[PDB]
DNA sequence: AACCGAGCCAATCAGAGCGAAGTGATTACCAACCCGC
DNA sequence: TTGCGGGTTGGTAATCACTTCGCTCTGATTGGCTCGG
C-alpha cells in the first residue's frame, strides 16, 4: 500500500522520499486546492490521453488527477535521480542518474523502452 | 422545437432498447455460468472417483504384502 | 533475476503494439528529436536584439 | 507512512429535479407513489441481478476450492501408499 | 493531431525538476527530455488500463474513478490512495 | 592539458484557458390503457 | 355493472455532462556566449 516509497532504496536516501510523501499527504489533507493553477497544463495532459485511439470521451477530472500525479511523479524521480548524482560527485543532473533511479524500483519497470538497459 | 423534442424521443428509444438489451444479456450470462459450472462439478466427480479407485488398488496390493 | 513486475507486464506489452502503430501514423522518419517546432520563435530568436555574451535584451 | 480514511463522494446523479410539490388529488397521489415505485422495482431487477452473479461467482469459487483440495489429499494418498507398498514389497524379499 | 501531442510541455516537465532539486544544481538538457517522455508515458500507461476496463462495461467516458484503479491495478498504491484525497475534496 | 555543455537572458505568437453552442446520457413526470380484485 | 389499487407505455420535461469551434491573454519557445565540470 506504501511499499513503492522506499523500494530500492536504503540509507538516509529512505527517509527523505517518506519525508516527501508525507509532506505531499499532509498538504493534500490540509490547504484548499486551486483546481484551475497547475504547474503542468490540462489541456495537454488531455491530448496525451486522447493520443491513444482506443480511448474516446475523457472526465475534467482526470486531466486534474494526472496534473497533480505527475507533478509528485516528477519531483519523487528527480529526487531519487539527485541522489545518484551525489553519490558520484556531481552537481549536474545526466540522464543516466535518472536510468539509475528507474532500475532501482519495480515501479518504473513500464519506463524500459524509453530508456533501455 | 421538433428538430430537439422529437431528438429526445430518438435518444431515450436508444436508452430502453441498451437497457433491454443488458436485461436479456445477463440473464443469459447466468445460464451460461451455471451450465459451464455443473459441467465443471461433474469433471471433479468423474476425477474423485477415478482417484479413489486408484487408492482402492495400491491399498489392496499394500494390504496383500500384509495379508499373511 | 531478470522477471519482471507481473502487474505491469501484461499492460507494457500492451503499449509497445500501440506505440509503434502510432509512430507509422504521424509519419515520423527519425526517432530523435528536432532542433526546433516553430519557425516565428527561431526566426524572433535571429532578429533577437542580443548582448555580448549571447543574453537577450530589449 | 500514515493517511487518515478517505471516502470519494458518489459524483452527483444527473435527470430531473424530483418534484418537490405532493399533488392535491389522493387519487393523482397512488398514482405517482405506485409508478415511481414502478421505476425503481424495474430499476432494482438489473441492479439485483448482478448480485444473482456475483453470488455464483462466489458460491462456485468456494466449492472448486474444495475439488481441489480434495483431489489433492486424494493424489497425495495414491503417491504415500506407492511407496509405502514399494518398501512392504522390497522387505517381503 | 500533432505529433509533439504525445509530450507534455518540456519547459513545464523541467521547472518542476529545478524546484525537486537545491538551487546550486543543474539538469542535463538529455535529462530534461528523458523525463518529460518519462511523465508522458506514466499518463498514456494508466489510462490504457482504465480505457479496456472502461470498455468491458461500455462506458464512452473515462472519469477520475477509473484512473484511481487502474493505478492500484499497475502497482501504484502509493499514488492512487494520495490523488484519493484530490478527488474527494474536488467532488464535496 | 584537452574538450563538452547548462545557465543566463526577455519578446514573440502557438497554444492554455474560458465560455457558448450543440448533442447525448440519465432520471423523473404524466395522461392513457390494462388487469385483478 | 359499479368502485379501488397496482402495473405498463410512449411521449415530454428537466439536469448533468462530454465535445467542438471561437476569442483572449499568457507564458513556452528560442539560440550564442561564458566559465565550470
Ligand atoms: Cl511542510
Ligand atoms: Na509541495
Ligand atoms: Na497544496
Amino acid at each position: 500500500t506504501w511499499a513503492n516509497v522506499n523500494q530500492g532504496l536504503q540509507g538516509t536516501a529512505r527517509d527523505i522520499l517518506t519525508t516527501y510523501w508525507q509532506h505531499v499527504i499532509n498538504h493534500l489533507e490540509s490547504d484548499n486546492h486551486d483546481y484551475k493553477i497547475h504547474q503542468l497544463p490540462l489541456a495537454r495532459i488531455k491530448k496525451v490521453m486522447k493520443a491513444d485511439p482506443e480511448v474516446k470521451m475523457i472526465s475534467a477530472e482526470a486531466p486534474i488527477l494526472f496534473a497533480k500525479g505527475c507533478d509528485v511523479f516528477i519531483t519523487e524521480l528527480t529526487m531519487r535521480a539527485w541522489i545518484h548524482a551525489e553519490d558520484n560527485k556531481r552537481r549536474t543532473l545526466q540522464r543516466s542518474d535518472i536510468a539509475a533511479a528507474l532500475s532501482k524500483s519495480d515501479m518504473f519497470d513500464f519506463l524500459i523502452d524509453i530508456v533501455p538497459r | 422545437p421538433t428538430k430537439r423534442k422529437a431528438q429526445n424521443r430518438a435518444a431515450q428509444r436508444a436508452f430502453r432498447e441498451r437497457r433491454a438489451a443488458r436485461v436479456s444479456e445477463l440473464e443469459d450470462q447466468i445460464k451460461k455460468i451455471e451450465d459451464d459450472h455443473e459441467i465443471h462439478v461433474a469433471t471433479f466427480k468423474e476425477q474423485i472417483a477415478n482417484l479413489s479407485r486408484e487408492v482402492e488398488q495400491c491399498r489392496t496390493e499394500m494390504g496383500w504384502w500384509r495379508d499373511r | 533475476p531478470l522477471y519482471v513486475n507481473a502487474k505491469q507486464f501484461h499492460r507494457i506489452l500492451k503499449r509497445r503494439v500501440a506505440r509503434q502503430k502510432l509512430e507509422e501514423q504521424l509519419r515520423l522518419t527519425s526517432k530523435g528529436r528536432k532542433p526546433y517546432l516553430h519557425e516565428s520563435r527561431h526566426n524572433h530568436a535571429m532578429r533577437r536584439p542580443r548582448g555580448p555574451g549571447g543574453r537577450f535584451l530589449t | 507512512v500514515t493517511s487518515k480514511e478517505w471516502i470519494i463522494p458518489p459524483r452527483p446523479k444527473p435527470g430531473r429535479k424530483p418534484a418537490t410539490d405532493t399533488p392535491p388529488t389522493k387519487r393523482k397521489a397512488q398514482n405517482r407513489a405506485a409508478q415511481r415505485a414502478f421505476r425503481e422495482r424495474r430499476a432494482a431487477r438489473v441492479s439485483e441481478l448482478e448480485d444473482q452473479i456475483k453470488k455464483i461467482e462466489d458460491d462456485h469459487e468456494i466449492h472448486v476450492a474444495t475439488f481441489k483440495e480434495q483431489i489433492a489429499n486424494l493424489s497425495r494418498e495414491v503417491e504415500q501408499c506407492r511407496t509405502e507398498m514399494g518398501w512392504w514389497r522390497d522387505r517381503s524379499h | 493531431m500533432k505529433e509533439q501531442d504525445r509530450w507534455l510541455p518540456i519547459a513545464n516537465v523541467a521547472r518542476i525538476m529545478k524546484l525537486a532539486l537545491p538551487e546550486n544544481a543543474k539538469i542535463a538538457k538529455e535529462a530534461k527530455e528523458c523525463m518529460q517522455e518519462c511523465v508522458s508515458e506514466f499518463i498514456s500507461f494508466i489510462t490504457s488500463e482504465a480505457s479496456e476496463k472502461c470498455q468491458q462495461e461500455k462506458r464512452k467516458t473515462v472519469n477520475g474513478e477509473d484512473i484511481l484503479f487502474a493505478m492500484t491495478s499497475l502497482g501504484f498504491e502509493n499514488y492512487a490512495e494520495a490523488l484519493k484525497i484530490y478527488l474527494s475534496k474536488y467532488r464535496e
